[PDB]
RNA sequence: UGGUAGUAGCAAAUAUUCAAACGAGAACUUUGAAGGCCGAAGUGGAGAAGGGUUCCAUGUGAACAGCAGUUGAACAUGGGUCAGUCGGUCCUGAGAGAUGGGCGAGCGCCGUUCCGAAGGGACGGGCGAUGGCCUCCGUUGCCCUCAGCCGAUCGAAAGGGAGUCGGGUUCAGAUCCCCGAAUCCGGAGUGGCGGAGAUGGGCGCCGCGAGGCGUCCAGUGCGGUAACGCGACCGAUCCCGGAGAAGCCGGCGGGAGCCCCGGGGAGAGUUCUCUUUUCUUUGUGAAGGGCAGGGCGCCCUGGAAUGGGUUCGCCCCGAGAGAGGGGCCCGUGCCUUGGAAAGCGUCGCGGUUCCGGCGGCGUCCGGUGAGCUCUCGCUGGCCCUUGAAAAUCCGGGGGAGAGGGUGUAAAUCUCGCGCCGGGCCGUACCCAUAUCCGCAGCAGGUCUCCAAGGUGAACAGCCUCUGGCAUGUUGGAACAAUGUAGGUAAGGGAAGUCGGCAAGCCGGAUCCGUAACUUCGGGAUAAGGAUUGGCUCUAAGGGCUGGCAGCCGACUUAGAACUGGUGCGGACCAGGGGAAUCCGACUGUUUAAUUAAAACAAAGCAUCGCGAAGGCCCGCGGCGGGUGUUGACGCGAUGUGAUUUC
RNA sequence: UGGGCAGGGCGAAGCCAGAGGAAACUCUGGUGGAGGUCCGUAGCGGUCCUGACGUGCGAAUCGGUCGUCCGACCUGGGUAU
């Protein structure tokens, strides 16, 4: 039975703050509080402690990332440039 | 308080028997358990801290020291992160582009934090109510409830 | 005995006489504790014990007595049906016996 | 139905005023006053998050007054660290200096070459 | 307090110097010697009746006796 | 000092009546009876702040308690507060504040680690002196050697903080006094004792053997595969870790206390009729031992799809699921020591009195509950909020060192006992419609704990139990107007009035039904309907034992018949509704004492400054200070104000 | 640095079962209790009667009716300006 039909999690806000707004905290909502699968153990056991730290409840291991998200567009692009910067400078 | 999270980084003191702990400013990507090297041969990879005369130009760094031995006072925000562009062997020093679009000359001597500082997008989402607004706040400073000057008296 | 409790000497909604989730939980109690006394006892087995807790869990069965008619007609269509099943294997095991020992024999025959 | 009241001037329910109901021998509901609840002691691995088994889990000031073996377990690290990060890291300083060695001899190897 | 379950551990308790004087109380079914120390009144716990007057005769006469009752 | 004037008034919170006693005198004191109230968020019982003798007994009734008083919180006489365990004392939080330093004409100010020679300590070794059987050790005096800390110091009677409970006793004090059981800390030449470190193995011999002599060797424990256990089981400077030490909220389960039901007893109420009836009571401390009962992100065997286990929800599983076997923590629950001696309820004797007086008995068996409170445990949700430090204690890595050469063994013991001590300050009472602050016995204000039965969703309102009180600074006699506080009113139904001001209407629950619009979440209890009592039945919703049988236990829902003068959420509790305009998104805050709003604020939006020798700002002063334990996703300075369009 | 906030209404994510479909997925019945959510006590505040009083209980109180009542909530003590 799905109770609604366009508002999500974002629903508990009633008839407030706006649509545009609720539709644009829909999505960050959806995104930090869904468990996301652990790089260490496999399970998807990833949830936000805290603003910016993620932990695995069997790993238990803290992981530095995105307030919202896992890892950001702009972590993952960083990453992926300095690896390239070590090798042509390393060879 | 702090957009940032931090990490505790525990290292072994080379002039005697104890093993010192200290506070850095958590780079997405790193992770407890992870080995964090710093020092001038340091190696080029997410977590670590080298001085800037070593690193290649275009790369992103974090918690990036002003003057040498300063520990650290640019780009330490959540998200940010400075970007080297060019060196200067002689007179040994490097320019920065800072997050705030300026680029600022520095001394080749100071370390920075390889990465970008985690915690970004926390800007993206709005935040919704005054609840929110005066949790913020109420961590930081008694600074939120700004009355406009107009509706004062003169 | 019923008396002093009709529509017209009640306050309170139905919900707050008595709870939903208090009437849920007790049939979850009643009908799981139901389902493993019939596994230990092994009448069903553990993969019709798992659909039946899942459907339980699905609210398909408002009472025991309708649950566990609903189990004694799966197990008498089941058995039925594992007759029919064993019959047919016993006369195609008959069949490939037959052709074996046939073979067999004519291999003795060469 | 007997109605009780404090026992002592703290007349406010904080952590340290708490208390719990018993009958005394003449027949009456009396306030006792209990300590508040021990833990047992974490283990030193800083990833289990299960408290160490073995040790009496009461308040920090009553382990004077305890024998030595209700203290601690017969093992390495006993007491203060899981046997299960114990275990791992005889593993693992066993592994890294077997492989220091590997590494010497490949030195010792390339040295020869050289 | 504490319940000694043999004899002759209560006898050397009693024997102890610790004990100022020892009690018997002896109710329906039951007879108890009760020894003070200085730290634990130990209680000693039988049913024989004709041994615990054994008992209360093979008590050390150093020790002050008081019957109750 | 007069007129006012013997006037205004002595009207907030339902209420008193009768008989007796003391007394000279009684509507007001006391007793007894009756009728009432507060109705367990109290008019009850106890605290913190505050007051300081108001607490207790006797006497007086001069003055006060707005009448009076035989009464007092009034006056005069004398008492009353007993602690190692209850708190302060100890620690530190936000903060405050000296020394160094700097400033200042100057009293002094800034500053709290900064422009400091900031250690009065020590394992151990050496030199020298003293005492005791100068053995060995203790106190030292000197030297070598080792040593981080974060700043002297203050800062909580609700934060951390080891350790006392039961009964009894007074006119007034009881975790303090008496009795009985305990516990914590500190101390210790000869350790006061026991136990551990412990006493074994090899060889040579004697003896029939058991067993006994002489040589070497080992001996800072032992057990189980394991979680780990056993009664102890050496150990420094150093290092690490833990506890102390954590937010709010939801659900669930376990355990206590209270309540409920069926009984046995004991004592009281009714008995014109009935009621194997109704009311009260029917227990065990702290600290140990044992066993239930919960929890485990603890381990061993083995390895699974045809996927499995499982909660109210979840969740977990080759990083090892189900099935067995174990291990650990809490064990506030039950039994036992304590402990029936004591306490309690009854019946009977005594002291004719002064009595923890003496006596008999009983202090019993059971069952359930989305019941309420407390506590424990598990799990989950929320944060652009992440929810405290220190004192203190413990464990672990290490072997610097010590102990004896085979015994009268030793060094060393966090094991069972033994011996002594624990200093100082507060401890009464009031705690609030009369012990506090408001000029007062002032309807104002003042921080918390304990919370029964019925109705009922309910800690709502009403009635009652335990407990308390006399109607709130007076009584009597009438019931005029005008008033204050409640109502009722034929017919019309806002025609009154600036204005439906006020009053009035609906109102709970169950079964139907619910529009314009919309940000799709709402509007919504929209609007509009019907039923509701009492009694008697029926159907359905479970456990325990041995698709079946028996025995139990609870609350509900639906349906039906009968019936009452159509009364039935019968008291209390308990939303009037709709159609549009303007302003403000909303939640929230606002002129204490005339304006609660359209005002302010707020998330959203848009600008400006600042890369630290910096922006904003403070400061008389200083290498001053706040932002800053901060670095452009930050800080500071503005405007506008939800969303959509611009 | 501590304490405190009855009982109900609406029903967000997440999850289960069934039905339909080629898939994407779509429907029905459940569990769940989130919300600077609603009615409403305690508490906090004071809209209206411009009621009562207005040489008062009171140099700002009293009655009914009232707003909110899980959070920008209320409150004690310590401390700072
Ligand atoms: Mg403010
Ligand atoms: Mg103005
Ligand atoms: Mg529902
Ligand atoms: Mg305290
Ligand atoms: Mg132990
Ligand atoms: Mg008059
Ligand atoms: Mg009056
Ligand atoms: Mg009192
Ligand atoms: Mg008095
Ligand atoms: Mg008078
Ligand atoms: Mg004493
Ligand atoms: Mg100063
Ligand atoms: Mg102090
Ligand atoms: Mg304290
Ligand atoms: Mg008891
Ligand atoms: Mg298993
Ligand atoms: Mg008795
Ligand atoms: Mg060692
Ligand atoms: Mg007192
Ligand atoms: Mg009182
Ligand atoms: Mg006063
Ligand atoms: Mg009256
Ligand atoms: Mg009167
Ligand atoms: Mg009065
Ligand atoms: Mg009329
Ligand atoms: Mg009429
Ligand atoms: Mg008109
Ligand atoms: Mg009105
Ligand atoms: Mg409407
Ligand atoms: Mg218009
Ligand atoms: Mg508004
Ligand atoms: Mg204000
Ligand atoms: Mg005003
Ligand atoms: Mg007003
Ligand atoms: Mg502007
Ligand atoms: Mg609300
Ligand atoms: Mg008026
Ligand atoms: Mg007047
Ligand atoms: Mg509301
Ligand atoms: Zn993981
Ligand atoms: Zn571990």
């Amino acid at each position: 039975a799905k109770r609604t039909k366009k508002v999500g999690i974002v629903g508990k806000y009633g008839t407030r703050y706006g649509a545009s707004l609720r539709k644009m905290v829909k999505k960050i909502e959806i995104s930090q509080h869904a468990k996301y699968t652990c790089s260490f153990c496999g399970k998807t056991k990833m949830k936000r402690r805290a603003v910016g730290i993620w932990h695995c409840g069997s790993c238990m291991k803290t992981v530095a990332g995105g307030a919202w998200t896992y890892n950001t567009t702009s972590a993952v692009t960083v990453k992926s440039a300095i690896r390239r910067l070590k090798e042509l400078k390393d060879q | 308080g702090r957009g940032a999270p931090l990490a505790k980084v525990v290292f072994r003191d080379p002039y005697r028997f104890k093993k010192r702990t200290e506070l850095f400013i958590a780079a997405e990507g790193i992770h407890t358990g992870q080995f964090v090297y710093c020092g001038k041969k340091a190696q080029l990879n997410i977590g670590n801290v080298l001085p800037v005369g070593t690193m290649p130009e275009g790369t992103i760094v974090c918690c990036l020291e002003e003057k040498p031995g300063d520990r650290g006072k640019l780009a330490r925000a959540s998200g940010n992160y400075a970007t080297v562009i060019s060196h200067n062997p002689e007179t040994k020093k490097t320019r920065v582009k800072l997050p705030s679009g300026s680029k600022k000359v520095i001394s080749s001597a100071n370390r920075a934090v390889v990465g970008v500082v985690a915690g970004g997008g926390r800007i993206d989402k709005p935040i919704l109510k005054a609840g929110r607004a005066y949790h913020k706040y109420k961590a930081k400073r008694n600074c939120w409830p700004r009355v406009r000057g107009v509706a004062m008296n003169p | 005995k019923g008396r002093h409790m009709g529509i017209g000497k009640r306050k309170g909604t139905a919900n707050a006489r008595m709870p939903e989730k208090v009437t849920w939980m007790r049939r979850m109690r009643i009908l799981r504790r139901l389902l493993r006394r019939y596994r230990e006892s092994k009448k069903i087995d553990r993969h019709m014990y798992h659909s039946l807790y899942l459907k339980v869990k699905g609210n398909v069965f408002k009472n025991k007595r309708i649950l566990m008619e609903h189990i004694h007609k799966l197990k008498a269509d089941k058995a039925r049906k594992k007759l029919l099943a064993d019959q047919a294997e016993a006369r195609r095991s008959k069949t490939k016996e037959a052709r074996k020992r046939r073979e067999e024999r004519l291999q003795a025959k060469k | 139905v007997q109605r009780l009241t404090y026992r002592r001037r703290l007349s406010y329910n904080t952590a340290s005023n708490k208390t719990r109901l018993s009958r005394t021998p003449g027949n009456r509901i009396v306030y006792l006053y209990t300590k508040k609840v021990g833990k047992a002691p974490k283990s030193a691995c800083g990833v289990c998050p299960g408290r160490l088994r073995g040790v009496r889990a009461v308040r920090p000031k009553v382990l004077m007054r305890l024998s030595k073996t209700k203290k601690h377990v017969s093992r390495a690290y006993g007491g203060s660290m899981c046997a299960k990060c114990v275990r791992d890291r005889i593993k693992r300083a066993f592994l890294i200096e077997e492989q220091k060695i590997v590494v010497k001899v490949l030195k010792a190897q390339a040295q020869s070459q050289k | 307090p504490r319940k000694i379950e043999e004899i002759k551990d209560f006898l050397l308790t009693a024997r102890r110097k610790d004990a100022k004087s020892v009690k018997i109380k002896k109710n329906k079914d039951n007879v108890k010697f009760k020894v003070r120390c200085s730290r634990y009144l130990y209680t000693l716990v039988i049913t024989d009746k004709e041994k615990a007057e054994k008992l209360k005769q093979s008590l050390p006469p150093g020790l002050a006796v008081k019957e109750l009752k």
